[PDB]
């Protein structure tokens, strides 16, 4: 139990509490490298490059330059380090900006409130929060400018909605208004330990000698924001990393994709192959040098030690064969991913021209996941639903009125009871003339709309009045009465003033009593006194409670209103019935004494007041019903339908209550009336366990038909999800959630939005995407494999904290179907090809170790072996991984099931990787054998008996390998634009024009002095051209024929789609 | 519209493209064209390789097998030949020995027809790793140009053969230390009314080696021959024994290393006229022992063709490609005709 003293801070600071210190920075200037290098060299390619560069520096083992590999390694390490430093600076700037907030602390020196900062606010500082300034820490409210300690707090950070939350002070401590009296109160607060449950709190506060309890009605969290209140006094309990807001938040983990986790195992396998080759070659070398000691006397072999030669040929063969894991691949993959992010963030169909905010990919190293998403976790308001509720329809005097009448049923058929749609103009026309009977009912309706609410209006400098409503339906009712003509204006205590734009006269109503809204009552009653001197009761609530309490002999329009509630409920709109009654003075004089009888019983207040009020709602007269819609964004249902067709499961985690979440789910066509909703709203651990057992036992017993599986949804409450995430009940929730079609989670704290994602990604092996807006779901975006934030709106915390930022929800379709799948098909190939064209050359260096007594001689010049991966084989990988489209965009959008081609991993795996490697080995062996067979004894030239040699043959091997890899690249491409036309034949022409220039100039400058007569002994002979013509075709005929066979007599789905595209 | 992306074909990924498709309407004609253009080339190459007539005599083991008195016939496992006619008398050999102890092998063969083509004389070595890592780079490229390189400025690649008894070795490295030093008599002596065939030794190595190999500028009091040149230059160089590697074309030919353990090296040639039919003799000084490396040195007399020598590998590869293309074209044609695909344009599983 945390014990806190209220006045003496120097006395309560002895326990060692926090100091309001928040930290969002991972690295500092004292331990940046020991962690950055550890997280950088925890991979495998980095360790391999480090070992290779460390071994290459010794003199008598390196055939190539010593600074290229380590140079590029240091360059990429510097790039990563500076990116990380920029991100850390961005975090530290926001942390310092938040830390430099001007608070007001009650100092004993000045004995008054001084303007200090959020830092050094110790546990116990009686602080003052002004009008709209955010709350500094977890503070129990003591008083306010309101008459009875009431206050409104917006909780858009710890929740998701902007509705005003009511808090109040205890009656024993809500009297301290001035500051000079705050020095008199004393005592101690015994509170709970720092936790993460937002909607729960418990504690005691002992003042002079009497103690008062505590509850979440007094606890104000750090993420709140006081509104509609001049000032409040708050005693701080939690601070810093102990507040319930920032104690649930977690750090940012390092995100790795599935392609990376496959590449790591591919690198392990390639390292094992490399070790096998090194061991074979070294054993062969030592065996030959031990056996043929007599026939190798012309080399003056030392033979002094066996290990002294073995541990050196080991290093020589390591440096000779380490090109199997190149670094050009690992820089081109990053360049390709960055260019793909640039291309994604440059499309018009992903541009939202309302807020002028195009999409931006803030982390390219994850775009490859956009083609293999299986789950989608989404927050309700902001992403799916715009936070705008609108009064749509009213039904009074048996009629029904809307402004935008649709033409499907504009003709009211007058089939007995009137059903149809009429304009609001005809509503004003039956309101204007007094001869109609319903006009006292119509204006009594519009006063029940413009008076019964509890909305707090406010004016602006423009004159457009903004209403601050504690519930959005009451605010939409006020705006519906306001644009109809009955504007709601200045609200003083115990009276309501209404400005009437029909007549121009400003009325006023004397508020006698209001009974609060209750979910058990689902009613709201309000007795009023009029300018007439008459006492009238207004009551609004659901039909299932007030329809029992009518006088059917009195009202004549019940049959019209129940059918209007039936076609309103057939569209999923939230409805409310409106009732009224004139009352007399004698029953009001008695019911006032009954209300003061309920004011006398402080022991019972939840039960006494409401049923003391229900004495007077024994009979009412129905006016009619209303319909408030909660409009969604454009294209939400179509995108939900498309993403469910493509095979993606969609969950909805929200901070709202249950009924509105279910209504939104029904409205967006995510749920349906036939879908059996397994609702779990238990309140204890054993009860949730029993509920889960009952659900799973009733599900596994019956046969899971396709219709039953499709028509099944799950709805969980936050208090029950708090127990369903324990290690015991985790499997039950997981197995009951996977059978459903859609899952909804209500009353979910920001921590549970991430706990659910963690549970799903641990208990499975599927990729997750989380799209959201606001701050509460940031912890969610950090937990999912891919994070998406709604941008273009105020408070773009998600747009800054997410990996991708989009304008709205309807783009998430094209981000995943087209740009998502394309990427997965591109980079994957761009990796495999990068493991091919490399090997297909350097494996020749292996087939040569049998023709030189296992020495380690290379057949090409070092500078040419370096230029291989720089000038002649760099453009095919980019033109394949950037500007290649294996299927058109419209066909990817028309057939969503093609997305599954990337969802199960049918483009990149270990099998295809080994296939590419073996094809490279085969091509290398073919080249080597053909070349050594054509150049038998060097006697292959027709120039006065002169012969070829070592380099005049290595050049032919190199040219043949280049032509073969370019032919393979040309066979892999699907479409031939312009970059593909000048990237694959372009490299061939580049080499064929660059070799005669490099070999006729650089030898003079003592740069590669081997090519002194190779131009004439290669370009001047016919055998070179004939080999160039006949060997690549011999090597690529197998691939050509297998491609033809696969596309003709055994096609895949995308093959059929490409065949459709080519002709149709 | 400040941050609105541009509306260009490049930025929107809708460039004008051309999608190729592997259809039997264009794949089978391609195989037909390949098989029709690669068979004539292969036939021409095989004809040009067969049109080359040559001869090869493994003159190793001539020390023990050959007869000192009169000529005896060489065993059949040492002779190879390809001519336009038949050989009536097989080649034979003899072992001549001088008074000081130097031996020589005299080969005696017969050319049955007039070879109206340029004649070339090579020596063939086997099991000699000219491409070893410790052997290719072991030579100093500055001494080849003639620059008097000091002892400390000498390249370390000649580490075993780099200076002796505090004296610089002029031809650096192991490439010059181990040189083939068997001398072919620069004439084919005709026997019995057969005229002598005068060969030549000038212009043999590459035209660029006769430009980089220049006469040294060293003085003989500074340099000392390699350990394996001491029999030709006993007790060091002098002011007259110093060789000029500008015209010593055998040295140029030997320095240009080979890529395989079995290689040719041009030694003699003649391009002015032909050698008529008749019996010829060639004398070969036996200095280089084969016990040093364990291979077989041989004397080779060849001509020149379109691809150089008698090698069928190129024509064979052309014919293999053409045959594979024709075979698979026929297979695919019969599979298409007798078994139509009938895939359907709108037949899909989505
Ligand atoms: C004598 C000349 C022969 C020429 C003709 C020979 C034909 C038969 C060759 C080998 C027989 C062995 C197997 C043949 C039987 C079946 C071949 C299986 C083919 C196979 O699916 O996997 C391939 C591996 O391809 C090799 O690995 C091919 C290599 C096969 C392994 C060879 C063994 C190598 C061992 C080392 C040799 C060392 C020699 C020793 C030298 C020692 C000297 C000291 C994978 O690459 P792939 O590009 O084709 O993948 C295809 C293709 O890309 C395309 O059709 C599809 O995409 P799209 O439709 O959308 O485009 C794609 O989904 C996929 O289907
Ligand atoms: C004729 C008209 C057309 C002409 C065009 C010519 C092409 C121009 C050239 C454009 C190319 C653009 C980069 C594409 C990849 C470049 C090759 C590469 O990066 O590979 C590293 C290493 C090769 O290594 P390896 O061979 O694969 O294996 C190890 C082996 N050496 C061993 O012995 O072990 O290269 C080097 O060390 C020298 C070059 C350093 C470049 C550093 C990266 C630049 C970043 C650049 C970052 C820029 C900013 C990026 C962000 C915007
Ligand atoms: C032609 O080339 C061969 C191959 O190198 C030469 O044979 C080698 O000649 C050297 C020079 O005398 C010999 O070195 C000597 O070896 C004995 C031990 O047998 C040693 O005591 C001497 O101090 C000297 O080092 C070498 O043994 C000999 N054989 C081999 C296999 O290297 C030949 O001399 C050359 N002939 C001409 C005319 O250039
Ligand atoms: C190629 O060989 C022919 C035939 O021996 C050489 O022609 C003869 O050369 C000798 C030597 O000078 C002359 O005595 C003969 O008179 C030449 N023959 C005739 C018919 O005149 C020819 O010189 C050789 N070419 C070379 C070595 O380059
Ligand atoms: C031609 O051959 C004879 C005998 O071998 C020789 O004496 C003569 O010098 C040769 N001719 C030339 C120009 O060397
Ligand atoms: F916008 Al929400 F839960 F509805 F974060
Ligand atoms: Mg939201």
């Amino acid at each position: 139990p945390r014990v806190i003293h209220i006045n003496d801070s120097l006395a309560n600071s002895s326990f060692g509490y926090s100091d309001n210190h928040i930290s969002t920075t991972k690295y500092n200037f004292a331990t940046f490298l020991p962690k950055f290098l550890f997280q950088e060299f925890s991979k495998y390619a980095n360790l391999f490059f480090l070992c290779t560069s460390a071994i290459q520096q010794v003199p008598h083992v390196s055939p190539t330059n010593r600074y290229t590999t380590i140079g590029t390694l240091l360059v990429v390490l510097i790039v990563s380090a500076m990116k990380e430093c920029i991100e850390d600076i961005k975090r530290a700037n926001s942390d310092k900006e938040l830390n430099n907030s001007t608070a007001e602390i009650f100092s004993e020196a000045h004995d008054d409130f001084v303007e200090k900062r959020w830092i050094d606010i110790r546990v116990g500082d009686i602080i003052r929060v002004k009008s709209e300034e955010p709350i500094p820490a977890d503070t129990i409210i003591l008083s306010s400018s309101e008459p009875e300690g009431l206050c409104y707090i917006e909780t858009a950070n710890l929740d998701g909605e902007t509705n005003l939350k009511i808090k109040q002070s205890r009656v024993e401590t809500a009297k301290f208004i001035d500051v000079k009296t705050l020095k008199n109160m004393n005592g101690k607060v015994v509170s709970e330990q720092p936790n993460s449950s937002l909607y729960t709190y418990e504690g005691t506060m002992t003042l002079n000698d009497r103690q008062i309890p505590l509850s979440p009605d007094q606890m104000i969290l750090r993420g709140a924001t006081l509104r509609n209140t001049a000032w409040i006094f708050g005693l701080v309990i939690f601070t810093g990393h102990e507040t319930k807001l920032l104690r649930n938040a977690t750090a940012t983990p390092i995100k790795r994709t599935a392609v990376e986790k496959i590449i790591n195992r591919q690198i392990i396998a390639l390292f094992t192959v490399l070790i096998v080759l090194i061991l074979i070659s070294s054993i062969g070398n030592v065996i030959m040098s031990t056996a043929d000691a007599k026939h190798l006397s012309y080399l003056y072999l030392e033979g002094t030690n066996k290990a002294g030669l073995f541990f050196k040929d080991f290093l020589t063969f390591w440096i000779l064969f380490s090109n199997l894991v190149p670094i050009s691949l690992f820089v081109t993959v990053e360049l390709i991913k960055y260019y793909q992010a640039f291309m994604i963030g440059s499309d018009l169909d992903l541009y939202y021209e309302k807020t002028d905010t195009p999409t931006v990919v803030r982390t390219s190293s994850l775009v490859e996941e956009l083609g293999q998403i299986e789950y989608i976790f989404s927050d309700k308001t902001g992403t799916l639903t715009r936070n705008i509720m609108e009064f749509k329809s009213c039904s009074i005097a048996g009629h029904c009125y809307i402004d935008k009448i649709p033409e499907d049923k504009t003709a009211t058929v007058e089939d007995g009871i009137e059903v149809g749609y009429r304009k609001f103009d005809d509503l004003k026309k039956k309101l204007n003339d007094p001869s109609d009977e319903d006009s006292p009912i119509i204006n009594d309706f519009l006063t029940l709309l413009a008076t019964c609410h509890t909305v707090i209006p406010e004016f602006q400098s423009d004159g457009s009045i903004k209403y601050q409503a504690a519930s959005p339906d009451e605010g939409a009712l006020v705006q519906g009465g306001a644009d109809l003509g009955y504007k709601f204006i200045i609200r003083k205590p115990n009276s309501v003033t209404v400005l009437l734009e029909e007549t121009g006269e400003e009325k006023e109503y004397q508020l006698l009593n209001i009974c609060e809204f209750n979910s058990t009552r689902k009613r709201m009653s309000a007795i009023f006194r009029f300018p007439d001197g008459s006492i009238k009761l207004f009551c609004k609530g659901a039909d299932t409670v007030i329809l029992e309490r009518l006088d059917d002999e009195a009202n004549q329009y019940v049959e019209a209103t129940m059918r209007h509630l039936e076609d309103y409920a057939s569209e999923g709109l939230r409805t409310l019935c409106l009732a009224m009654r004139d009352i007399s003075e004698g029953e009001y004089e008695e019911w006032n004494s009954i209300y003061n009888e309920a004011a006398t019983t402080l022991d019972n207040r939840a039960e006494k007041l409401d049923e003391a009020a229900n004495l007077i709602e024994k009979n009412l007269i129905l006016i009619g019903a209303t319909a408030i819609e909660d409009k969604l964004q454009d294209g939400v249902p179509e995108t939900i339908h498309t993403l469910q067709e493509a095979g993606i499961k969609i969950w909805v985690l929200t901070g709202d209550r249950q009924e509105t979440a279910i209504n939104i789910g029904m409205s967006c066509r995510l749920l349906s009336e036939d879908m059996n909703l397994l609702i779990i709203n238990e309140e204890t651990r054993d009860d949730t366990e029993r509920n889960l057992l009952e659900k799973i036992n009733a599900l596994n017993e019956h046969q899971l038909s396709t219709h039953d599986m499709n028509t099944l949804a799950l709805v969980i409450d936050g208090k029950s999800l708090g127990f369903a995430l324990e290690p015991e009940l985790e499997d039950y929730l997981l197995t009951v959630a996977k059978l459903c079609k859609a899952v909804i989670c209500c009353r979910v704290s920001p921590l549970q939005k991430a706990l659910v994602v963690k549970m799903v990604k641990r208990k499975s092996s599927s990729l997750l995407l989380a799209i959201g807006d606001g701050a509460n779901d940031v912890s969610m975006i950090q937990a999912a494999h891919v994070g998406v934030g709604i941008s273009g709106m105020e408070g773009m915390q998600a747009a800054r904290s997410a990996d991708i930022a989009v304008g709205q929800f309807k783009f998430l379709k094209k981000l995943l179907l087209v740009h998502g799948s394309w990427s997965y098909q591109r980079i994957s190939v761009a990796i495999l090809y990068s493991f091919y064209k490399n090997t297909a050359l350097y494996m020749t260096q292996f087939w040569y170790v049998f023709a030189n007594a296992f020495s380690g001689q290379s057949i090409m010049e070092s500078w040419t072996m370096s230029f291989y991966n720089l000038f002649f084989t760099v453009w095919p990988p980019f033109v394949i991984g950037v500007f290649d489209q294996f299927v058109s965009s419209r066909l990817l959008e028309r057939y969503p099931q093609l997305y599954k081609l990337g969802q199960k991993g049918q483009f990149f795996s270990v099998y295809i990787f080994w296939g590419w490697i073996i094809n490279g080995f085969f091509h290398s062996a073919i080249v080597f054998i053909g070349t050594i067979l054509i150049y038998r004894y060097g006697f292959a030239l027709n120039m006065h008996g002169e012969l070829a040699d070592h380099w005049s043959w290595g050049v032919t091997v190199y040219t043949t390998s280049v032509i073969i890899v370019l032919g393979k690249a040309a066979l892999v491409t699907n479409q031939w634009t312009k970059f593909t036309l000048i990237a694959i034949p372009g490299s061939l022409l580049f080499w064929l024009i660059f070799f005669p220039i490099y070999a006729s100039i650089f030898p003079h400058a003592n740069i590669s002095r081997e090519y002194y007569g190779v131009v004439k002994h290669t370009y001047g002979s016919g055998v070179f051209w004939l080999t160039l013509i006949v060997l690549p075709i011999f090597a690529l005929v197998r691939d050509f024929l297998w491609k033809y066979y696969k596309r003709m007599y055994e096609p895949e789905t995308y093959h059929v789609i490409q065949e459709m595209q080519k002709y149709n | 519209t400040s941050k609105k992306p541009p509306n260009t074909a490049f930025r929107q990924q809708r460039l004008k493209a051309w999608q190729p498709i592997l259809s039997p309407q264009s794949v089978l004609p391609l195989l037909i064209f390949v098989a029709c253009i690669f068979t004539p080339i292969g036939i021409g190459l095989i004809v040009s390789a067969t049109k080359v007539q040559d001869l090869t005599i493994d003159y190793s083991h001539c020390d023990t097998k050959a007869s000192t008195t009169a000529f005896e016939d060489i065993p059949k496992k040492y002779i190879k030949y390809h001519f336009k006619s038949k050989v009536e008398n097989k080649p034979q050999w003899r072992l001549t020995e001088n008074e000081n102890g130097e031996q020589s092998c005299e080969l005696q063969f017969e050319i049955p027809n007039d070879i109206k083509k340029s004649i070339f004389i090579y020596y063939k070595i086997t099991n000699f790793y000219q491409n070893h890592r410790r052997y290719v780079q072991s030579f100093d490229t500055k001494q080849i140009l003639g620059e008097p390189i000091k002892k400390d400025d000498l390249d370390t690649s000649c580490s075993p053969i780099r200076s002796r008894e505090d004296k610089i070795i002029y031809p650096c490295g192991l490439i010059a230390n181990s040189m083939f030093n068997d001398t072919f008599s620069q004439v084919l002596s005709g026997i019995d009314d057969t005229e002598d065939y005068n060969l030549t030794n000038k212009h043999i190595s590459w035209s660029i080696d006769r430009h980089r190999f220049k006469t040294t500028k060293y003085n003989a009091s500074d340099i000392v021959p390699p350990p394996n040149w001491m029999k030709k230059y006993p007790d060091g160089y002098t002011d007259e024994n110093l060789p000029d590697i500008h015209t010593w074309e055998e040295f140029q030919v030997w320095m240009r290393t080979a890529a395989f353990p079995k290689f040719y090296k041009l030694t003699l040639k003649n391009e002015s006229a032909s050698l008529p039919k008749g019996k010829y003799q060639m004398n070969i000084e036996l200095n280089y022992p084969i016990s040093l490396f364990g291979g077989t040195k041989s004397f080779v007399l060849t001509t020149n063709g379109a691809i150089g020598g008698r090698n069928m590998s190129l024509g064979v590869l052309y014919l293999i490609v053409a045959g594979l293309c024709a075979l698979f074209g026929i297979i695919f044609l019969v599979k298409l005709i007798f078994q139509p695909r009938a895939m359907g344009d709108h037949t899909y599983l989505n």
